[PDB]
């Protein structure tokens, strides 16, 4: 079957430059049109270019700065990209061409994405700070904030993975320093605050980073 | 890489019946539209193209849903006498300040008896 | 140089019933249309193209239809799955490749009133030198809000952020967290903060207030 795997992609700053990779298999990767369309957070899609056999085509706002590029010996995908510009950051697709008829090339398979960040932000650990509960309406809130941390994939659970009902775990919010930040809230019966102790564990890879907040009120 | 043939190099037809004029491209990179011609010269006449233009008379013999098709045979149907000369199967590689000819396969004599 | 128009951006619909959105397009006349499904954390996959052709491997219920400037995706019943954000491509006329802002199916459900929570910044984070108040509205339905922050009877604006919880799974709600960040000397010089909250599902907006003594 039809498979496309991603690779090369991770954290560079403005200016920099990144190459993207994508091996082909389960299709004559010779015989076809190769693309990338890329997906910015919270945004839809957009084609950014396209390689046949020699010809290449490319977006408006890529034209200068990426170059794509295939090895049919390696049955691979490539797309250098430099001077990278901070709105560029998103997910790159790479996607097999189809023709139907006399018309042509519609996309019918994707690969899973490659994570290309632009950013000139510090990687940081994040800092975790509690959020006292007050009960509003036999019902308390309560949770974690965590604040200032770079890249975007942090972890978040309750207990050590025991505590699941009433957690919401809301999504990275940039912020204007560069750096990311996000809270997690979780709802529990006001007479549940003196019967458990709340713990939210955070876990940050790039920073190599594990810390345990319990959450009890003054 | 890339060929367009035209492998009858004569054909023909009778008034009112349906001439088919077969061609087949080796591969669909570069990227490009397949257009039909009657003559070679400045003032050849476009005989199909599939995106723009309306040709009540030519149908597609690879037919709809033909997914990733190299087949870009076409059919003319209710021949005249007057639709009567060569037709040349031309591949297109895409471009702006418009589209460029790429390859042209040899041809197909059309007449009518 | 096409650029295609969704329309229905955010459909809400029921579970088993129906759901039909509409893409257009400026200056293709012709069938060269395509339909992508994407679910949040997957990459996209072809459902229909040229513009009545349904992929293999997808249901009956997923059907397209229009030529010209008018295209319509069409499910007969919805099922659990088809639950997410698709897009339109045409490939009539490209150098350059386009796609549909996209229209994203969305479980309805009843009315529910958001429930708001008021926090306070932590004595530890007022130490870092920054505060930040952050306001809470949980399980709420539909996912149109108003969230306003008052500091002493004076609204805040460009010192906030808010993030949205996607639809949960179990209760089809929405959970919506704004934070606002001052500085610690802004935080100390004033007395009351109060997140105020409007929302169809209550009477009058709520309003969460903290007097900074504690």
């Amino acid at each position: 079957d039809v498979q496309l795997l991603e690779s090369g992609g991770g954290v560079v700053q403005p200016g920099g430059s990144l190459r993207l990779s994508c091996a082909a298999s389960g299709f004559s990767f010779s015989n076809f049109a190769m693309t990338w369309v890329r997906q910015a957070p919270g945004e839809g899609l957009e084609w950014v270019s396209t390689i046949g056999s020699g010809d290449t085509y490319y977006a408006d706002s890529v034209k200068g700065r990426f170059t794509i590029s295939r090895d049919n010996s390696k049955n691979t995908l490539y797309l250098q990209m430099n001077s990278l510009r901070a709105e560029d950051t998103a997910v790159y697709y790479c996607a097999k061409d189809s023709t139907v008829s006399w018309s042509g090339d519609f996309f019918d398979y994707w690969g899973q994405g490659t994570l290309v960040t632009v950013s000139s932000a510090s990687t940081k650990g994040p800092s975790v700070f509690p959020l006292a509960p007050s009960s509003k309406s036999g019902t308390a809130a309560l949770g974690c904030l965590v604040k200032d941390y770079f890249p975007e994939p942090v972890t978040v659970s309750w207990n050590s993975g025991a505590l699941t009902s009433g957690v919401h775990t809301f999504p990275a919010v940039l912020q204007s320093s560069g750096l990311y930040s996000l809270s997690s809230v979780v709802t529990v019966p006001s007479s549940s605050l003196g019967t458990q102790t709340y713990i939210c564990n955070v876990n940050h890879k790039p920073s190599n980073t594990k810390v345990d907040k319990k959450v009890e009120p003054k | 890489e890339l060929q367009v043939i035209q492998p009858d190099k004569s054909v023909l037809v009778a008034a009112g019946e349906t001439a088919t004029l077969r061609c087949t491209a080796t591969s669909l990179i570069p990227v490009g539209p397949i257009q039909w011609f009657r003559g070679a010269g400045p003032g050849r006449e476009l005989i199909y193209n599939q995106k723009e233009g309306h040709f009540p008379r030519v149908t597609t013999v690879s037919d709809l849903t033909k997914r990733n098709n190299m087949d870009f045979s076409i059919r003319i149907g209710a021949i005249t006498p007057a639709d009567a000369g060569t037709y040349y199967c031309v591949k297109f590689r895409k471009g702006s300040p418009d589209d460029v000819e790429f390859k042209s396969g040899a041809g197909t004599e059309l007449s009518v008896r | 140089e096409i650029v295609l128009t969704q329309s229905p951006a955010t459909l809400s619909v029921s579970p088993g019933e129906r759901a039909t959105f509409s893409c257009r397009a400026s200056q293709n006349v012709k069938n060269d249309l395509a339909w992508y499904q994407q679910r949040p954390g997957q990459a996209p996959r072809l459902l229909i193209y040229a513009a009545r052709i349904r992929e293999t491997g997808i249901p009956e219920r997923f059907s397209g239809s229009g030529s010209g400037t008018e295209f319509t995706l069409t499910i007969t019943s919805l099922q659990s799955e088809d639950f997410a954000v698709y897009y339109c491509q045409q490939y009539y006329d490209w150098p350059p490749f386009t796609f549909g802002g996209g229209t994203k199916v969305e479980i309805k459900r009843t009315v529910a009133a958001p429930s708001v929570f008021i926090f306070p910044p932590s004595d530890e984070q007022l130490k870092s030198g920054t505060a930040s108040v952050v306001c809470l509205l949980n399980n709420f339905y539909p996912r149109e809000a108003k969230v306003q922050w008052k500091v002493d009877n004076a609204l805040q604006s460009g010192n906030s952020q808010e993030s949205v919880t996607e639809q949960d799974s179990k209760d089809s709600t929405y959970s919506l967290s704004s934070t606002l960040t001052l500085s610690k000397a802004d935080y100390e010089k004033h007395k009351v903060y109060a997140c105020e909250v409007t929302h169809q599902g209550l009477s009058s907006p709520v309003t969460k207030s903290f007097n900074r003594g504690e």
